[PDB]
């Protein structure tokens, strides 16, 4: 994509913010309409500005656009919760198709961070027939984008069999993950306790359990 | 009112061919463009191309002129205003770079600078070029957790482990549960493999009125699991 | 383009305005001679083209009630109001009927016209006649 | 105020003014619909309202050969006679009806026309033929 846009772009609560598009001589992003999709990765799209500053009809006017002679910009005020997602600008003509960009996320702080909730299982009675062994750690409900996980058998660390997920958004505007620790059932009787430790940017969440419990 | 609906997911080799589907209805189908957009991570997204069920008039993408052919159905009036049509979509020449999702969607204006503009999206169509097989998954139970000890929630789910086709969806006792049902994407192992889990918050009182039974249901395979989670638990936190 | 008469009932509104004197022209005269004498067949079809021109009379003493006069495009001074169809520019015009247009419109379409009739020649008159004798 | 059709006929000439839409809404459309085919009694009734609109387009004539053409107020040209009507302003307009203006007026109302259509069209039409030439 030679349409280049912002690197990565924050912003704070209720107020506004700032995108850039712009891109190659051939892709001057002057004769040619550009539009803003408001783009949540792995769910459905919205089209919000169309062809020039004009917004797509149900769209709250916080939302604007601007065109110079040689790149389109992107202004949003009064930033919302909802808003804490990645934008993406097309150039197109009238016969051409979409030319999307690099793309540019969007983090608004300000808000109300959330304590994080972490919880630990072990493998179930089904997977000791299966002669296998799974540590399942849930993370949910975190405001910071950035969670580091780590395994500790008897309170002793573990490398291999170590997985883990990337910070995913809760429908509810928080964030969500987890980590999966693979064991063998020589490994899952020969310690007393295995732990969990997520360590928060504010705080540290540890469950552990044990396989004689 | 237009809810159109794409095809289903399937599994295919590089060199080989697939045929994608993109059934309309609420609108009249000869009304509008049908555009062709893919999502590859790869390269992002690329405009694939667009076509005119009315007119018959298709425009690709130039890296797209020999690989793509798009047809169009005639359109089946249901009312006045209504039309239910057909968009097939047959892609050739599968690379490793072609692993993506697919979107078809209507056309924005009958006339102006932007006729053709995509605004109804279709829910997507993923698809994999791998050279691997098809293997079902493994799907296990979750013993129930507690999340909140003095509010009383369990947390009880199910396991899909193990299947290198295209992804399942499951749903909760026929469907008939919603509430508290969050589901987790899928990993990707060193031999290529996806396995994923789901889980539901259940109240801790609800163990002697209620059952809950997870139905599995991977296409690419064509195979169902249904598991019951037992309400024994096991996590010291949840038995009170 | 023409495609003749009511052929852009399934266009857009601005393509449909391009033909307003091709559905004029052609409902007012479907002249049919009644030279022969012929007695209780001819009633029907003489009271069936008197309503025609009666309800012609009414679009026109409508259409003359109004600022508007010249049976052709006009505008007003009365605002559109944003209840009516909350819709923006260029999205009537290039996507949307007639037909669905005076059905969206059909529910608030009965005060339109008193806001023509009254908000507009019972005070646009008066104004005319008491700034015109300077 | 309104007072529905013919209110103002024993007000002052300038509140009957302003209802003149109402007077004009109701003459025209008092439409019966003829739909049942009954032989002798249809005649009365179609002459009845075919007369009544040959009325109404010679009164329309009378208001087009005129300067005037709106169906509405309207200024002329051809200046008001001291000898119709030896009266001041305000001494018409406020205690006077229509019906005993035109009572008074009928003694000289048939000239009136006469200086109204060829005073006016047959001279104002020929002067903005020869001066619409620069
Ligand atoms: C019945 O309904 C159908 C479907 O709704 C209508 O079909 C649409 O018709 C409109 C125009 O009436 C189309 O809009 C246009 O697409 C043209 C495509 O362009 C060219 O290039 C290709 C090669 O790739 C040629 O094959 C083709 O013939 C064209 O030469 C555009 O060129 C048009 O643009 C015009 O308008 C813009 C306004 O900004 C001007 O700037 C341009 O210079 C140009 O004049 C226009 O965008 C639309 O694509 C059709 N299909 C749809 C909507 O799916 C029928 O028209 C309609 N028929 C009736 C009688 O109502
Ligand atoms: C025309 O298209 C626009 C955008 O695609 C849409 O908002 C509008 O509702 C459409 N018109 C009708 C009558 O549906
Ligand atoms: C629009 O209509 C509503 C109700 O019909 C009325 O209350 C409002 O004043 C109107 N506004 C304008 C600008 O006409
Ligand atoms: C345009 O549309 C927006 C959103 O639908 C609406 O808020 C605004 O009032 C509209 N403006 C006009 C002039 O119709
Ligand atoms: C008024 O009328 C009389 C007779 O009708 C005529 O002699 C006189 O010239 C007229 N005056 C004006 C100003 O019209
Ligand atoms: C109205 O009153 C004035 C003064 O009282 C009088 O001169 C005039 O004749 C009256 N109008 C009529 C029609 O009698």
């Amino acid at each position: 994509s030679v349409l280049t846009q912002s690197a990565s772009v924050s912003g704070s609560l209720g107020q506004s913010v700032t995108i850039s598009c712009t891109g190659p001589n051939s892709v001057c992003c002057s004769h040619k309409s550009i539009s803003w999709y408001q783009w949540p990765p792995g769910r459905a799209p919205t089209l919000i500005i169309y062809e020039d500053n004009e917004r797509a009809p149900g769209i709250s006017p916080r939302f604007s656009g601007y065109k110079s002679y040689w790149s389109a910009y992107l202004t949003i005020s009064d930033l919302r919760p909802e808003d804490e997602t990645t934008y993406y600008c097309c150039s197109y003509t009238h016969n051409s198709g979409c030319v999307f960009g690099t793309g540019t996320k969007v983090s608004v702080l300000g808000q109300s961070k959330a304590n994080p909730s972490v919880t630990l299982f072990p493998p179930s009675s089904e997977e000791l027939q299966a002669n296998k062994a799974t540590l399942v750690c849930l993370i949910s409900d975190f405001y910071p984008g950035a969670v580091t996980v780590a395994w500790k058998a008897d309170s002793s660390p573990v490398k291999a069999g170590v997985e883990t997920t990337t910070p995913s958004k809760q429908s509810n505007n928080k964030y969500a993950a987890s980590s999966y620790l693979s064991l063998t059932p020589e490994q899952w009787k020969s310690h007393r306790s295995y732990s969990c430790q997520v360590t928060h940017e504010g705080s540290t969440v540890e469950k552990t359990v044990a396989p004689t419990e | 009112e237009g809810q159109l609906v794409q095809s289903g997911a399937e599994l295919k080799k590089p060199g080989a061919s697939v045929k994608i589907s993109c059934k309309t209805s609420g609108y009249r189908f000869n009304f509008y463009h049908i555009n062709w957009i893919r999502q590859t991570a790869g390269r992002g997204p690329e405009w694939m191309g667009w076509i005119s069920p009315y007119s018959g008039d298709k425009n690709l993408a130039p890296a797209f002129q020999d690989r793509v052919i798009m047809t169009t159905d005639t359109e089946v009036p249901v009312t006045s205003f209504t039309s239910t049509g057909a968009a097939y979509m047959e892609i050739r020449n599968l690379k490793f770079d072609d692993t993506g999702t697919y979107f078809c969607a209507k056309g924005l204006l009958r006339d102006g600078s932007s006729t053709w503009l995509p605004y109804l999206w279709g829910q997507g169509t993923l698809l994999t070029v791998s050279s691997a097989s098809t293997k079902g998954p493994s799907v296990f139970p979750l013993a129930p957790s507690s999340k909140s000890t003095s509010g009383g929630t369990a947390a009880l789910g199910c396991l899909v482990k193990d299947y290198f086709p295209e992804p399942v969806t499951v749903s909760w006792n026929s469907g008939a549960l919603t509430s508290g049902v969050h589901t987790f994407p899928a990993v990707l192992q060193s031999s290529g493999l996806y396995s994923l889990s789901s889980v539901v918050t259940v109240p801790s009182s609800s163990l002697g009125t209620q059952t809950y039974i997870c139905n599995v249901n991977h296409k690419p395979s064509n195979t169902k699991v249904d598991k019951r989670v037992e309400p024994k638990s096991c996590d010291k936190g949840l038995e009170v | 383009v023409f495609l003749g008469f009511l052929g852009a009932a399934g266009s857009t509104m601005g393509a449909a305005s391009m033909t307003l004197t091709v559905q004029a022209r052609n409902l007012l005269s479907g002249n049919p001679d009644w030279l022969p004498d012929m007695t209780v067949w001819g009633i029907k079809q003489l009271q069936a083209r008197v309503l025609a021109v009666e309800r012609y009379l009414r679009d026109q003493q409508l259409l003359g009630i109004w600022g508007c006069s010249g049976k052709l495009i006009c505008c007003t001074n009365v605002p559109w109001n944003s209840s009516w169809s909350n819709r923006n520019l260029s999205e009537i015009w290039d996507n949307m009927t007639w037909l669905q247009w005076d059905k969206e419109i059909s529910n608030y379409t009965q005060i339109i016209y008193g806001l023509l009739e009254e908000s507009q020649n019972q005070q646009e008159k008066n104004e005319q006649d008491l700034l015109a004798l300077d």
